[PDB]
């Protein structure tokens, strides 16, 4: 019912963060977990998720770069973000829906993490 | 309003059914998640399991009547059922126990089910009017038990796991056993004739030996459905061949073919309709988040409301035809909710699932309550044998039908599953609409034959 997000931060472009979603009472094993992100000025949009039996789903623009995975022992779901770009800057939410489906809109999901800021800067070393 | 033994029987029935449905409501999801079956395997296995649960009821009726007595078989069946539920709890540690546990549950149920009804209809003089009320109240207790288990069993399984669930099922059986024992006093002059002679240990031993052989045969059958199919095909064609060699019995055979159709339909609530709710329905209603598996509780719920009402409110082939039409409407409603009133994301309003379950429950209220009791007015031992046979065949066939809505583990788009549920649900609703139309056509002929 209640998810704890962790892992956010400030990273340089081409950098890598890892977000993590764990749950309190229920076991997250019976849940599809989607990661949504809300960029400044826009609506929550589906980034990526994994269902209760390891089916995967991804938005086009994050394919290749973002990986979703699930540790059933620690009862946790992980999102690895590699090759980060400035447009990945957003608040990142995790959401849990019981079962094997991963719908695309926030209304298909009843349990919601608090959000986490991810900022990716254009910072590059000086040449 | 009712004799003192009525309330004993009422509550023993409630707790036994609480345990049973505590298992049924979680079983297919258990096969999928916990044992890593695919949905097609889970559906057919649940098929076999229900088939044995309902095929074995005849035996328990006979054991209560002529071998051991009625109150004895209530104790024996409750004990074998509690052992089954605790065994299923122990299956989580020892997975290879699962089929044996299910077999025990089946045999346990087979011994127990028919007896409390018998016991109840001896708490009353033969013409006491209150009989009907008690019987409907009896039905309501069953459904209250069902209502509670299907509501909470999945919640419990999610927050505490399948072992705690199954042990609670056991605990409920133990509660039923303690109620009955602590109220043995009230049933001191009630029972069948073997309840008042001393208990034959010879017969008791035969019942135990056969129970155990039946447990191992159930377990073999639910692991190897391919041969359960052949067992029931041969048993059914042969029992209809010795029914076709041997005018009211023919109306009984037509009524059984229709009951078979209705049971094929009922078998979907725990399998395909369950997974439809999981996959393509919003898991929120009146602002509350609910576990989609809990949606099965909608069947007993409507029964609990509608049976007083509908007991307060033609005759046999007509009520059968009415029920058939109701079930037809439940599946057409499901298919229509999928085809036309879906989100952009392939999800549908749970109010549509509430309506589906209302249609289904009304169909149950007509067909299930009437057909069993009134096939008996049309008549005998051989036809209960064949009645429970064909109901078991119905559940096997229902599981096979469920497999047409099965979804691979890797599909995650509701928009890819939605067309599959609606195609199968529409076709089901249409076929049973045709069946109910032929039933309606045949109604007046049958009424003349019954008179
Ligand atoms: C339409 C028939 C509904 C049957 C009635 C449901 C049983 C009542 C729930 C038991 C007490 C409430 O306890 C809890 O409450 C929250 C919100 O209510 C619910 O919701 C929480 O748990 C369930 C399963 O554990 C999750 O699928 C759900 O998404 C989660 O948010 C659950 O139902 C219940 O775990
Ligand atoms: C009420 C009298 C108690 C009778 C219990 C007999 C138990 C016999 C078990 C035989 C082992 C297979
Ligand atoms: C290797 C696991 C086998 C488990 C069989 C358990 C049987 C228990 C009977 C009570
Ligand atoms: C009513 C007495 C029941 C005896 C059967 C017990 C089986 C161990
Ligand atoms: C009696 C009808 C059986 C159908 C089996 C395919």
């Amino acid at each position: 019912v209640q998810l704890v997000e962790s892992g956010g931060g400030l990273v340089q472009a081409g950098g890598s963060l890892r977000l993590s979603c764990a749950a309190s009472g229920p076991t997250l094993s019976n849940y599809a977990v989607g990661w949504f992100r809300q960029a400044p000025g826009k609506e929550r949009e589906f980034v990526a998720g994994i269902n209760w039996s390891s089916g995967l789903r991804y938005k086009d623009v994050v394919k290749g770069r973002f990986t979703v995975s699930r540790d059933n022992v620690k009862d946790t779901v992980y999102l690895q973000m590699n090759s980060l770009k400035p447009e990945d800057t957003a608040v990142y939410y995790c959401a849990a829906r019981f079962g094997g489906m991963l719908p695309l809109q926030p209304s298909g999901y009843a349990n919601w993490g608090q959000g986490t800021q991810v900022t990716v800067s254009s910072h590059h070393h000086h040449h | 309003q009712q004799p003192r033994p009525f309330f004993m029987i009422f509550f023993v029935e409630l707790w036994e059914r609480f345990g049973y449905y505590g298992v049924q409501g979680v079983l297919a999801v258990f096969f999928v998640k916990q044992l890593g079956f695919s949905q097609e395997q889970a559906f057919v296995t649940f098929g076999a399991f229900a088939a044995l649960v309902y095929g074995l009821i005849s035996i328990g009726g006979y054991v209560g009547d002529h071998l051991l007595g009625t109150k004895r078989t209530i104790v024996l069946g409750a004990l074998v059922l509690a052992i089954g539920y605790f065994m299923t709890g122990m299956s989580l540690l020892k997975p290879d126990l699962i089929f044996i546990a299910l077999g025990t549950i089946a045999v346990g149920n087979g011994l127990f089910k028919a007896n409390p009804a018998s016991l109840l209809s001896k708490c009353y003089p033969p013409k006491d009017p209150r009989l009907d009320g008690a019987f409907t109240l009896f039905y309501m207790s069953i459904n209250i038990g069902s209502l509670i288990a299907l509501s909470l069993a999945p919640v419990i399984a999610d927050r505490f796991g399948y072992s705690v669930t199954y042990n609670l099922c056991g605990a409920g059986l133990i509660i039923a056993l303690l109620v009955y024992i602590a109220c043995r006093g009230m049933v001191k002059d009630i029972g069948s004739e073997p309840d008042f002679r001393p208990m034959s240990f010879s017969k008791l031993l035969y019942v135990l030996l056969g129970s155990v052989v039946m447990i191992f045969v159930c377990a073999w059958l639910m692991h190897n459905v391919e041969v359960a199919n052949l067992v029931l095909i041969v048993l059914s064609i042969v029992v209809t061949i010795i029914f076709f060699r041997q005018n009211k019995m023919f109306v009984a055979f037509v009524l059984m073919l229709e009951a078979v159709v209705f049971y094929i339909l009922y078998a979907q609530m725990p399998t395909s309709l369950n997974f439809f709710a999981i996959n393509n329905v919003h898991h929120e209603i009146l602002g509350f988040s609910i576990n989609p598996v809990s949606f099965q509780a909608l069947n007993p719920f409507w029964v609990v409301l509608a049976s007083p009402i509908l007991a307060g409110i033609l005759s046999m082939p007509m009520k059968f035809t009415l029920g058939m039409f109701m079930c037809s409407l439940g599946f057409l409603t499901a298919a229509a909710a999928g085809m036309w009133f879906a989100d952009a994301q392939g999800l549908t309003s749970p109010w549509f699932i509430v309506l589906v379950y209302l249609f289904q429950s009304l169909g149950e209220l007509f067909i299930s309550a009437l057909g069993l009791a009134m096939i008996a007015a049309l008549v005998m031992g051989f036809i209960l044998g064949m009645w429970f046979l064909t109901q078991a065949a119905a559940f096997l066939l229902g599981g096979y039908v469920a497999t047409f809505t099965a979804v691979p583990d890797n599909i995650t788009d509701p928009l890819e599953t939605l067309p599959v549920y609606t195609n199968v649900f529409g076709k089901i609703g249409l076929v049973t609409l045709g069946v109910a139309v032929v039933m309606l056509l045949m109604v007046p002929w049958l009424k003349r034959m019954i008179a």
